[PDB]
């Protein structure tokens, strides 16, 4: 319990090398190692109905571990090519265990899980894969309406990796804009957190910019 | 280590680009006119405070 | 066909190491491979009826793996020093291919070529090179009226090396100041994007200032 | 033709280390690399219908670069760890070849396959799975018959790696080397060709050892 | 149970890059790892009532990642350096496991510990620990009689290394000569193994050039 | 290496040995008493049109 955490923290410092993570590419099949990851996320948040954070135990430092090591290979372009293609199921268990995640339960956790989305929705099939999720748009007005500035903040970052590049450019990402909370994001804009202030002042010049 | 220029002006040195197949194909070309977009390289948590 | 860009891509992945570079220059086939690189190349450009940028499905793919392994290898020191005295004849067709190809086509392979002309031009004669090819200069310019960003940065960049190091700028100074588009240039030098903000800003700083 | 089999010589070259061959292994996924390594052995083979080997060819080399990939990356623990579990139709048709290519005919391709049939034998699942193969004891007989000296030595060479270790023992290998062809082993232990004659005697010090 | 060798089998694989070792070391974590390690390993074996490991699921793949982990760390030189000033417990540890597996139980865990006690003799210190460690010569002729081969060639591999050094092995004196099992390591340089044969022939060069000169 | 034995001998050096997940896992030991079975590594040919160095 102690010693699966300290193996997978030292995974997530040496994870941050491109070197390390292709050596991590191709061990997934012996290990079904992103397979196991998810299940082990899915079973550390459905273990936790109650309290917000256990945190400093082994048992959510293993977890972050696994979120930090799943951020530092979708960071590396084979990594998240990867991941949309192999890995298609550890994606569905990220997306599903943001929503089933009450707004400040496992804060850190949260941020880990949005930016290894972020990540792969830098790869073209992986921001597919991201916005055609069930529940997607629901889920970005559900993570939004989080008190921690942080997490407001990379949800920010991945609607806008979204907004950007074109998704056909048609009608699709056009209803898409539309069904933001436009509200909260000029909420934010005039944020005391510089942080979050600046990134709701870029999506929303963003989505001016692209506005018919 | 020879035959290539060796800048005497350190802040304005010569660095060359590197390309791969992922990169290059299947990632989004999000150098734009708007900003360019980049991953995020997380580090452990360094709880407790060093010592 | 499909057989042939899988092993190119491939290639193109290791290709990312200085020990598989300074490995591909000591084999008896890397000659070959080489001087059948650029007709491969100028092969693909003479096949595009407009239609996509690339057409996809390997073939455009067998081709980004040309000219990333290209590019790979140049990044490397011994690459660029091969380049220029072995591959001379394949600069004269990136230089080549282009020009040939028309502003927005094949975005991605353009981008691609001008990383492996300035990587190659870190090198003392490969600067000497491509410098002193023919219609280099009206080339920067065709090639800074792209609608691409990314085009336009490396274009810049290119330029920014060609610049540096006044031996070589101090000869075709009468082309390129007498020719250097200030409605391209002049109206690019906008903060829009960071990477191409301080493109523009540095080459302002050293293309201006010839005193 | 001529750029696929020159890119395919210049991948054998650097597939000789293993940081090159952890590298191969990824890249299998998105382009079928060993899926469609098999069928371009598997075409080449069909192709020699009423004839046998041209060499200095364009094809030749193509296939060979391809058995030659095959064998380095089995070279390396990972790299014949991964054929045994994600290639093992590759293995199939390897095996599938050697049986169908006639005695002369293609006599390198058939010591590049039987070299990447011993080292993925190192691997224990990958002994399991040629020694179970179908007509594999046949196969041996019929390689044997080979008047080559070299594809005769790696025959001999894949039969004293299936012969060592366990393998149940338990009359699972005991019948295993009373069904070899001990009279064509006998008399290769005493060949004029140095190589065969020792590595048929090290077999026979084994089979010896063994019974 | 299973996510946690997973895990320790990927740091295995990359932990035979030097900057991957150099990376592990500079994290203030593998303090915490490497002293874990060796209670784990400790735990392993005392768990064994004998019989011989049935490659337990993700349970030998576990210790053999922790030992296959330490040989790769001790393979480079501040790894090595850095074992015997913050992890001298988990050396004791070895050294214990090494005379508590009996001949035969455990072969591929002994091997990949006798290359992690080679490795870390590269350096000075490590020499000098291993070396003055409690029973290590009646360890040394005792892993000798060990029906494997590989077992066999990493003991001399060892012996080899502290011989190397005459000012060290001038320490452990007297035993050297009184307990050397002579008879065992001349069959050993009779082998039709040649990386066994010529590794005993080359420890029998240098133990009867030092009982001369 | 400022630690380090560095040893008065050429021939004498001493060799760290490093391990593989595979290797020591899915490969078979074929380190023996009779002799050690070893990989195979291929170099490309250099073709019947060999000209000198
Ligand atoms: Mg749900
Ligand atoms: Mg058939």
């Amino acid at each position: 319990a102690e010693m699966g955490a300290a193996a997978c923290t030292l995974l997530w410092g040496v994870s941050s090398s491109e070197e390390v993570v292709k050596a991590i590419l191709g061990g997934d099949k012996a290990l079904k190692f992103f397979s196991i990851t998810g299940q082990t996320m899915e079973s550390f948040v459905k273990s936790l109905d109650g309290d917000v954070q256990e945190l400093d135990s082994d048992e959510s430092q293993f977890v972050f571990a696994l979120a930090g090591i799943v951020t530092n290979v979708a960071a590396i372009a084979c990594g998240r090519e990867f991941l949309v293609n192999s890995s298609r199921v550890l994606l569905d268990t990220i997306l599903q265990l943001l929503g089933d995640l009450k707004p400040g339960q496992c804060t850190k956790l949260k941020v880990l899980m949005l930016m290894s989305l972020y990540n792969v929705s830098i790869n073209l099939k992986g921001l597919k894969y991201i916005s055609e999720s069930p529940g997607f748009i629901p889920l970005l007005w559900w993570l939004l309406s989080d008190p921690d500035a942080e997490v407001c903040l990379h949800v920010l970052r991945l609607v806008q990796s979204v907004v950007l590049e074109p998704e056909v450019f048609s009608k699709s990402a056009s209803e898409f804009r539309s069904s933001l909370p436009l509200q909260r994001i000029l909420a934010m804009s005039k944020s005391r957190n510089p942080r979050l202030q600046t990134a709701a002042q870029e999506l929303l010049e963003d989505l001016r910019t692209l506005e018919h | 280590n020879e035959f290539d220029r060796i800048i005497e002006n350190q802040e304005k040195s010569l660095k060359a680009s590197k390309s791969t197949p992922d990169g290059t194909i299947k990632d989004r070309r999000l150098f734009m006119h708007h900003v360019s977009l980049e991953p995020i390289t997380t580090v452990p948590f360094r709880t407790t405070k060093e010592r």
